[PDB]
């Protein structure tokens, strides 16, 4: 028998589902979704990090005039200085007075600090959505990990169970993601090879091993000081510092649903977003027939405690006259209250104890143990909250 | 790999007093990408 019901999206929620077919006693299924993992397929635009302006010892050209060749560097600066007459400890470096010339020359590259320090920009796009449950079935919790698609049968004690597909394919990444360490930033990253000075992106290495990196960081040589043998420059800060600073709060902080990111691989995690319908086909030796189950009657209920509250605060004792002994289904035929216990072992002529919860201060609900309703009147009190910590 | 570099002699801004100087204990590069705090200084001298 195939058992269809759809349940929110939602870690750490018991839900209770009636199993009803026809000429059978009915069954009682808790169900509860541990943790949702929404993990985004990533695609790796580039890494950046802090810069490093290689700067090697500047050609001074004593009696010549030293000439700047194009080389292809990132952020390749060249710049030959005039007139320059630069001295050493023991005096002048060159014989001439005048038309001695100064080539300086710098570019930039990967910093020491790139394989330690870095931020990687990913394209996140169709997001994967997993989900760990818990099902109680016959007295036993049983574990069930299956793909949230609706084509993933994943059979556990005979029983075949079909997972999704999820109501929303919401994935907390937009289609343009940044990842540092443990946090992940939602950002429409500059692509490779338009980064701007002094923002993210000043630096751009395809991979952390990339031997030719992007660079365009606002490197600008200066004339050097007057009998003075050294490189001037004015240089855009790092941009990957900048971001550093700048990123604000990251997606475990700002995402709505109350959503936890994740690193290593990058998921949402308990983004609470729409609902999940569950196909359970359960065995024929899993149920019981109404004659060899027990038969419920001269049935009465009484509610001597109850506080209207998120859990079980409320108990009811329902008297009973079942004709044999037996294992009896629990089950709120009010959608209002949730009773707590699934199965009750039946004697004769005894009586039970149930735990219910409820928001209603006047709460008036049928409980079904077994085949057979009992009206159930509770006067239920507000709670001291306040504030809980769960 | 000592025998075959030496310590020398560089420009420093400031050798005291705002007074530039051909020093001999000249600074290169400082590094700070270490999150501890600590500095990597490099210097004219060994």
């Amino acid at each position: 028998y195939e058992h269809v019901t759809v349940i929110p999206n939602t870690v750490g929620v018991p839900y209770k589902t009636l199993v009803n077919r026809p000429g059978y006693s009915p069954m009682v299924l808790e169900m509860e979704l541990l943790s949702v993992t929404l993990e985004p397929t990533l695609s790796l635009d580039y890494i950046t990090c802090e810069y490093k302006t290689v700067i090697p010892s500047p050609y001074v050209k004593c009696c010549g005039t030293a000439e700047c060749k194009d080389k292809n560097l990132p952020d390749y600066s060249c710049k030959v200085f005039t007139g320059v007459y630069p001295f050493m400890w023991g005096g002048a470096y060159c014989f001439c007075d005048a038309e001695n010339t100064q080539l300086s020359e710098a570019h930039v590259e990967k910093s020491e600090s790139c394989k330690t320090e870095f931020a990687s920009a990913y394209r996140a796009h169709t997001a994967s959505a997993s989900a760990k449950l818990r099902v109680l079935y016959q007295g036993n919790n049983i574990t069930v990990t299956a793909y949230a698609n609706g084509d993933h049968a994943v059979t556990v004690k005979d029983a075949k169970f079909i997972v999704g597909p999820m109501s929303s394919a919401w994935t907390p990444f937009d289609n343009k993601i940044v990842v540092y360490k443990g946090d992940v930033y939602n950002m429409d990253y500059p692509p490779f090879g338009a980064g701007r000075p002094g923002q993210f992106g000043d630096i751009q290495s395809r991979t952390p091993e990339s031997k030719d990196v992007y660079a365009n960081t606002q490197l600008v040589l200066q004339r050097p000081a007057a009998g003075t043998v050294h490189v001037p420059y004015s240089q855009a800060p790092s941009g990957f510092k900048y971001w550093l600073k700048e990123r604000g709060a990251s997606l475990q902080h700002t995402a709505p649903f109350g959503c936890q990111i994740a690193t290593n691989p990058v998921r949402a995690v308990n983004c609470a977003v729409g609902n999940m319908p569950i196909s359970i086909d359960i065995p024929e030796a899993a149920f019981t027939r109404v004659v060899d189950a027990p038969s419920l009657t001269d049935m009465s209920c009484e509610v001597p405690a109850c506080t209207h509250s998120s859990d079980f605060g409320g108990v009811a004792i329902i008297k009973y006259a079942a004709s044999k002994k037996g294992k009896c289904a629990v089950h709120s035929m009010t959608n209002a209250v949730t009773i707590r216990e699934a199965e009750i072992e039946v004697e004769g002529n005894s009586q039970l104890q149930i735990s219910f919860s409820t928001a209603l201060a006047s709460a008036e609900f049928r409980v079904q143990v077994c085949s057979t309703q009992v009206h159930c009147a509770a006067e239920c009190h507000p709670p001291k909250d306040h504030i809980v910590n769960y | 790999v000592y025998k075959a570099t030496r310590p020398y002699l560089a420009h420093c801004p400031d050798c005291g007093e705002g007074h530039s100087c051909h020093s001999p204990v000249a600074l290169e590069r400082i590094r700070n990408e270490a999150t501890d705090g600590t500095l990597k200084i490099q210097v004219s001298l060994q």
